């Protein structure tokens, strides 16, 4: 009626994609239709309407439509022709330290902007970082993220991918801060230097047992007051690789970034906008513009 | 050998049915009646037929390099031919180093009974185990 | 290219259990007009 | 070509809301429930309560339509 | 045992991705242009057809399934007993040499 | 935020007069449609009788988020009155029944916010037989689309409580002329609920129904609190922002006291006429 089928991009558990061209404004989106008992419309897709429907940054997908028909919606947001985990398993393209400060930083600006509207991107990872052909990443899909702000609110620990959620999450914490998306963007950027997923966790223990053995584990006054958390654990104590080890070529700035994304106290983690104020992306290697970002060819 | 054929002619059919369907949407006239349905018809209903028949004949088990000379276009017949040379060239490795190394073994037996005459007897012993009794 | 076969065979979770969903109905795209076909040999 | 951080100028047509640090050593955090140490052990603090209720007080305020 | 490919699950896929294949071409034939819908077509059909060839010589061939991984393993093991020796014998070598300094 | 919200870019409304206006648009689109299609029957609503029906059926509303089985936090039921005022606004209440498009409005604000209720609850907690909740449940899910899209997919609705509470603090903290701002919180909360009564959702900001909740408790105990605003908020320097919010709050606590509440005998008989609207499609 006015948006028409072009191709047939994929589905998630509870969504099929189209590529589509609006007849209005001959622009290229990306529709997406929910799938269907006695619940009505599902909730994950209702999070996705409320939650950008109520967001506009340039580093924030942004659903241009949404309707529907019996018992059914779709979406429509930006089209985006990549994600960063297309980008990060390519091994044909690299990733120079410009273009990874590029990612980063447009990473760290959608989630200042999405933190500083206290919602809390509960899914991070670079499958839900896409990147349109102008090189602007985007922050994918909300369908699982909330509002941080209110304490009357009991979350859920069990909400984020396993390889990237922070300690706390899988000791069990049913309230936190913006310390999850932040160690998640902390093993974004890890999978970004590596192209390979920083701690690929089996299981909940194995998660946390590779997370202390990289890192070391946290001896309390590191992250003090951690014993309490509901799920928690004492865990044999890891020396933990030096982050110059792991990351052989990072700059010392780079460095202080990855200290700062992986500090166990969820608290003296760094936050979006103070991860923006430090000197790596200050420093002499540009971020990429988007023009000059790499793109997966077919 | 009644299955292996009985597979053989519907994977033929199917091979067939695609030649007509192609040749009956290139040669597409006016001319034509409730043709070109009925022979998408056979072709779909003939594709079920197959995994009806890839089962009776399940026990077959077709080697990984095998289907490497199909994908490629290759000789599996020359594999066979290699194998055969493979098996051939290679069984007088084996026996070629047992005959190589038993004579060793029968000489330098020979030869250590040539120099201790106390201890005969063992050495006769030595050969003895030396075999595969 | 032509190794695909080899490769469709580390993911048989591609294709379910017995069959994809079908929908003879739906298969009125198969109707076609008369037209002639450039760069394309019989 | 290189970046120079902004700090997000976004206008909230209201009173100014001071900062989260300079939060508790304004007296703000006196008056709100303070956070459990199991909360503590999160990324939750009792000023991120006291923060967003004071961003939603001053959201709108010298503003109509 | 491992190295081999079942014959059964090997026609199994490709009928379903044929299958596959064709389901995903009928939402893309409709809303293309006239002389570009039996592009897809042709093109399918043709590759299409050559996939199956690849069975047909398959099945063909299905007189020698049983009687080529035996020879596959048998001569490598020769071949690993044949090497294996000559693998041996070099390490002998450096033992002629580091057992008698670790003695 | 709000201040970045979708309510404040399209749900906020310059005048009462717009809400009128918007009301009478839906009413007459309702009117003309059924009168195209197959000319002034009286079995039609007012645009008045229909805000009547609206208020009553808000009060309703507010009583079945109040008796919810599972205790229902209070930004859920104010956020389901606010999509009942919304959908009404530019709907007409002789199309969908405000008591369906009630608890539907209630079902979408249990969803929208993380409030998590399954659906045999949500239907458990309505006083009708289970073939009643049953049908009700299907009515529900029916309307849910047409609600959401009548919201043109706005479904974030910020309420004046955490802005009260914010400003309950920030009074405590930088206020110490006020001791013990939570007799302010007791009379604030009843004209809080006063006020969401009316059409000030629609008109003001959260931020300001909440500060005329709090400075109209004040006045009612006898605090002034002419240097919360003043100073502490320094509007001591722009004087016209500190009028203009003295207009927005004075003509927030007249709309609250001119709010007549829908009567019994017209409530009935609206009733009857609506089922009979309802009926005779």
């Amino acid at each position: 009626k006015r948006y028409e089928k072009l191709d047939f991009l994929g589905e998630g558990q509870f969504a099929t994609v189209y590529k589509a061209r609006d007849k209005n404004t001959n622009q290229i989106v990306a529709i997406k239709k929910i799938k269907l008992a006695k619940d009505g419309i599902n909730r994950t897709a209702l999070r996705e309407i409320k939650l950008l429907q109520e967001l506009s940054h340039p580093n924030i997908i942004g659903l241009l439509d949404a309707f529907g028909h019996k018992s059914n919606i779709s979406l429509v947001f930006d089209f985006m022709e990549t994600d960063l985990e297309v980008i990060i398993k390519d091994n044909s393209l690299v990733l120079t330290p410009s273009h990874i400060k590029a990612y980063m930083l447009m990473t760290l600006q959608g989630l200042e902007y999405l933190h500083q509207h206290w919602i809390l991107h509960r899914d991070l990872k670079p499958n839900n970082l896409l990147l349109d052909e102008n090189g602007v990443l985007k922050l994918a899909d909300f369908g699982l993220a909330k509002s941080f702000g209110s304490p009357n609110r009991a979350y859920t620990h069990q909400v984020v991918t396993r390889w990237y959620r922070a300690p706390e999450l899988l000791f069990g914490a049913r309230m936190y801060g913006v310390g999850v998306d932040m160690w998640a963007v902390g093993c974004i950027l890890a999978e970004l230097l590596l192209r390979v997923p920083f701690l690929p966790g089996d299981s909940d223990l194995d998660q946390l047992t590779r997370i202390f053995e990289t890192l070391g584990t946290p001896t309390e006054e590191q992250w003090p007051d951690m014993c309490s958390l509901p799920d928690y654990v004492t865990f044999k104590s890891f020396p933990g690789i030096p982050l110059h080890h792991i990351f052989s070529a990072a700059g010392d700035d780079l460095l202080d970034l990855i200290q700062g994304l992986f500090l166990f106290n969820p608290c003296a983690r760094i936050t979006a906008t103070q991860a923006l104020k430090m000197k790596y992306f200050s420093n002499r290697p540009g971020p990429t513009p988007g023009c000059q970002l790499p793109r997966p060819n077919c | 050998a009644e299955k292996f054929d009985h597979l053989e002619e519907h994977l033929e059919k199917f091979v067939e049915n695609i030649r007509q369907l192609g040749i009956i949407v290139s040669d597409f006239q006016p001319s034509s009646q409730a043709g070109l349905n009925q022979k998408l018809n056979f072709i779909v209903t003939g594709l079920q037929d197959i995994d009806k028949c890839r089962q009776q004949l399940h026990d077959i088990t077709v080697p990984l390099e095998v289907f490497e000379y199909i994908d490629q276009g290759r000789n599996p017949q020359l594999y066979t031919k290699e194998c055969l040379e493979r098996a051939l060239a290679k069984n007088e490795q084996v026996k070629g180093k047992i005959d190589t190394m038993k004579k060793f073994k029968s000489l330098l037996i020979q030869e250590l009974s040539k120099v201790f005459p106390e201890d005969m007897a063992k050495y006769r012993s030595i050969r003895g185990e030396d075999h595969p009794p | 290219d032509n190794s695909s076969l080899r490769s469709l065979i580390e993911k048989p979770p591609i294709l379910s259990s017995s069959f994809n969903p079908i929908t003879g109905t739906m298969l009125a795209g198969f109707r076609l007009h008369t037209g002639p076909l450039p760069e394309q040999c019989r | 070509a290189l970046y120079e951080y902004q700090p997000l100028q976004i206008e909230t047509y209201g009173p100014h809301v001071p900062e989260l640090e300079m939060l508790g050593r304004l007296g703000y955090l006196n008056h709100v429930r303070a956070a459990s140490p199991q909360d503590l052990a999160g990324g939750y603090t009792s000023s991120l309560a006291c923060h967003r209720a004071l961003q939603d007080a001053f959201s709108g305020l010298f503003w109509q339509p | 045992a491992s190295p081999g490919y079942r014959l059964s699950t090997l026609i199994e896929f490709l009928l379903h991705r044929a299958y596959s294949e064709l389901m995903v071409l009928t939402d893309l034939l409709p809303r293309k242009s006239d002389v570009e819908r039996k592009i897809e077509i042709v093109q399918f059909a043709s590759r299409t057809r050559q996939l199956f060839v690849r069975l047909l010589a398959l099945v063909k061939w299905a007189n020698n399934a049983g009687k080529v991984e035996k020879c596959a393993m048998i001569s490598s093991f020769l071949d690993q007993q044949a090497i294996l020796f000559v693998d041996t014998a070099d390490r002998l070598a450096s033992l002629a040499r580091d057992a008698l300094v670790h003695a | 935020m709000y201040h970045n919200s979708s309510q404040k870019r399209h749900w906020t409304f310059s005048s009462e007069e717009q809400l009128a206006r918007l009301r009478a648009d839906a009413n007459r689109k309702f009117r003309c449609k059924a009168v195209a299609n197959g000319p002034n029957d009286p079995v039609f609503l007012e645009p008045h009788e229909e805000m009547t029906l609206c208020k009553y059926y808000e009060k309703r509303l507010l009583e079945f988020c109040s008796v919810f089985k599972p205790a229902m936090p209070r930004s859920v039921v104010g956020t389901a009155c606010m999509y009942f005022k919304r959908f009404y606004l530019n709907n007409s209440v002789m199309e969908y029944h405000p008591r369906i498009i009630m608890l539907t409005c209630a079902f979408l604000a249990c969803k929208v916010d993380e409030f998590n209720v399954s659906s045999p609850q949500f239907v458990g907690n309505l006083r009708e037989s289970p073939l009643g909740q049953e049908k009700a449940l299907e009515q529900i899910l029916e309307y849910e689309l047409l609600l959401i899209q009548q919201l043109n997919f706005h479904l974030i609705v910020h309420n004046p409580y955490r802005p009260f509470e914010g400003f309950l603090i920030d009074l405590k903290t930088r206020y110490p002329i006020l001791e013990n701002p939570e007799i302010l919180r007791k009379t604030a909360d009843d004209f809080l609920n006063r006020i969401a009564l009316t059409d000030a959702y629609l008109l003001y900001t959260p931020s300001q129904i909440a500060l005329t909740a709090i400075l109209s408790s004040a006045s009612r105990a006898g605090i002034t609190m002419e240097s919360y605003l003043s100073e502490s908020l320094m509007l001591k320097e722009n004087r016209t922002c500190l009028s203009q919010l003295l207009d927005i709050m004075k003509s927030m606590r007249n709309l609250v006291k001119k709010y007549e509440p829908p009567r019994s005998e017209e409530v009935a008989v609206l009733k009857q006429k609506l089922e009979r609207c309802h009926s005779a499609e």
